[PDB]
DNA sequence: TCTGACCCCTGAG
DNA sequence: CTCAGGGAAAGTACAGA
């Protein structure tokens, strides 16, 4: 059958939604494998190419039930919250180049949301089942601005104020919907819609890319038990850890942690632990490995510093 | 009949506390007090002894002491300013539960107008001068205190101003402070590269001050070498005496040169060769 | 009783 | 000199003795 599929699913980590206020243009979200300057984008493609066609996106929550967030999308063909485009042309691949993700402040979001809900009702290219299941009969069809029967926009205001109580405003996702022709030339043949993957807020301690910027010491006795400065970027004293550890032949499995406890991490910049004690304290020869800083969280780590041991 | 300070403000360290934090703000310490005996403003009433009342509100920092947008919360404070009546059997008085409450910039106008309709003016100020913009990291208190005269009539005596009191909220105004340090000694010859944590500083205005009688140096480093403001790594200065034969103790402080604050000394020690 | 994390300015190019 | 993009900073929020 005729359904959509993503070709680049967008980066995870490494990007901040900017606030109203933050101004324009200050990036945009970037393609998951953009390895180099090789300004890489998100792209979503339908299979079977059905000539002329329709591809929006709203973006998500990233809960268990999937809904309507209150950011959104700014950049491109984008207008009121959701971006538009065309399949009609010579392939069936469409892409994404720059469109940033507008921050919400949290007053603003009951307001935002219900206000992106509703307009979910009186435009089709919106699902219902973003808004609330019972609503599902309200599928693409037609446009025209109108007032939606008071019966079910008070359920509208309902749904708003049920899930604006537990939105998660540090992360959000992509929803892709393809559209098709149907018998009167109205985009309105919809496939299944396709998530992607969550998308992080560079902002957000807790999904920030870590970083060690510094320390004032690269080596250290095997014998361990040696204090060391680490400063490093925005991190959380209570999720976070420094890791050492060092690729075997039997498949590097050793690791070791940096001993300290969270009052020993300054304002959030800077770490000052203690060295573990390396695998072996018998070594004649010195023995390189890495440093990394790790969420305790997400499992998340930092470019990899090398860190030497030397015998005691 | 005339009012005394005989125990000013600190003037760094406590931050200036907007609405939307606790309801309950700090509280303003003494000067002299200190982590274990903690002491508070204080003034004495010279010439006089009796019944009477005291009011404290906040002036600027400078000359044409006009009325402080800030607020004065705590016990017996209201639009504004802290008031009570005096203890007719003591002329020394402290008060324990001063604190300022920094307005946010968008209520400057409403601040003033609410000074202006309150009465509000030790210094009876042209009402024209208080236009002008007001520091806002930088307060005085003012102490109008009212006694009895021989007709036994209300008498306003002088208003007395105090230190200047700082937002420590603010970098350029906030007490310095080392918190922890790599190392607290090296040769004479310096050279020797230390890790400093601080609490947060301005990059473009901070020192590492070494002192000794006959001997004052600086720590290298560059703006660079300063890490989100509340660590600076640098190197150390190099000791008068280049043939030190016995550790010699000298002091370790940070330095800010735009108002030459300096923190408290930590103590170091230069070792031979 | 208090105290103690959640606007621009550059550096590229 | 523009402009992505970070470093400050202003203002908001609780919690742990």
């Amino acid at each position: 059958g005729p359904y959509l599929q993503i070709l680049e699913q967008p980066k995870q980590r490494g990007f901040r939604f900017r606030y109203v206020c933050e101004g324009p243009s200050h990036g945009g979200l970037p393609g998951a494998s953009s390895e180099k300057n090789k300004k890489s984008y998100p792209q979503v493609k339908i299979c079977n190419y059905v000539g002329p066609a329709k591809v929006i996106v709203q973006l998500v929550t990233n809960g268990k039930n999937i809904h309507l967030h209150a950011h959104s999308l700014v950049g491109k063909h984008c207008e009121d919250g959701v971006c538009t485009v065309t399949a009609g042309p010579k392939d069936m691949v469409v892409g994404f180049a720059n469109l940033g993700i507008l921050h919400v402040t949290k007053k603003k979001v009951f307001e935002t949301l219900e206000a992106r809900m509703t307009e979910a009702c009186i435009r089709g290219y919106n699902p219902g089942l973003l808004v609330h299941s019972d609503l599902a009969y309200l599928q693409a069809e037609g446009g025209g601005d109108r007032q939606l029967t008071d019966r079910e926009k008070e359920i509208i205001r309902q749904a708003a104020v049920q899930q604006t109580k537990e939105m998660d405003l540090s992360v959000v996702r992509l929803m892709f919907t393809a559209f098709l022709p149907d018998s009167t030339g109205s985009f309105t043949r919809r496939l299944e819609p396709v998530v992607s993957d969550a998308i992080y807020d560079s902002k957000a301690p807790n999904a920030s890319n870590l970083k060690i910027v510094r320390m004032d010491r690269t080596a250290g006795c095997v014998t361990g038990g040696e204090e060391i400065y680490l400063l490093c970027d925005k991190v959380q004293k209570d999720d976070i850890q420094i890791r050492f550890y060092e690729e075997e032949e039997n498949g590097g499995v050793w690791e070791g942690f940096g001993d300290f406890s969270p009052t020993d991490v300054h304002r959030q910049f800077a770490i000052v632990f203690k060295t573990p004690k390396y695998k072996d304290v018998n070594i004649t020869k010195p023995a390189s490995v890495f440093v990394q800083l790790r969420r305790k969280s997400d499992l998340e780590t930092s470019e990899p510093k090398p860190f030497l041991y030397y015998p005691e | 009949a005339y009012v005394e300070i005989i125990e000013q403000p600190k003037q760094r360290g406590m931050r200036f506390r907007y609405k939307c934090e606790g309801r309950s703000a700090g509280s303003i310490p003494g000067e002299r007090s200190t982590d274990t005996t903690k002491t508070h403003p204080t003034i004495k009433i010279n010439g006089y002894t009796g019944p009477g009342t005291v009011r404290i509100s906040l002036v600027t920092k400078d000359p044409p002491h006009r009325p402080h947008p800030h607020e004065l919360v705590g016990k017996d404070c209201r639009d504004g300013y802290y008031e009570a009546d005096l203890c007719p059997d003591r002329s020394i008085h402290s008060f324990q539960n001063l604190g300022i409450q920094c307005v946010k910039k968008r209520d400057l106008e409403q601040a003033i107008s609410q000074r202006i309709q309150t009465n509000n003016n030790p210094f009876h100020v042209p009402i024209e001068e208080q236009r002008g913009d007001y520091d806002l990291n930088a307060v005085r208190l003012c102490f109008q205190v009212t006694v009895r005269d021989p007709a036994g009539r209300p008498l306003l005596l002088t208003p007395v101003l105090s230190h200047p009191i700082f937002d420590n909220r603010a970098p350029n105004t906030a007490e310095l402070k080392i918190c922890r340090v790599n190392r607290n000694s090296g040769s004479c010859l310096g050279g020797d590269e230390i890790f400093l944590l601080c609490d947060k500083v301005q990059k473009e205005d901070i020192e590492v001050y070494f002192t000794g009688p006959g001997w004052e140096a600086r720590g290298s480093f560059s703006q660079a070498d300063v890490h989100r403001q509340v660590a600076i790594v640098f190197r150390t200065p190099p000791y008068a005496d280049p043939s030190l034969q016995a550790p010699v103790r000298v002091s370790m402080q940070l330095r800010r040169p735009s108002d030459r604050e300096l923190s408290e000394p930590m103590e170091f020690q230069y070792l031979p060769d």
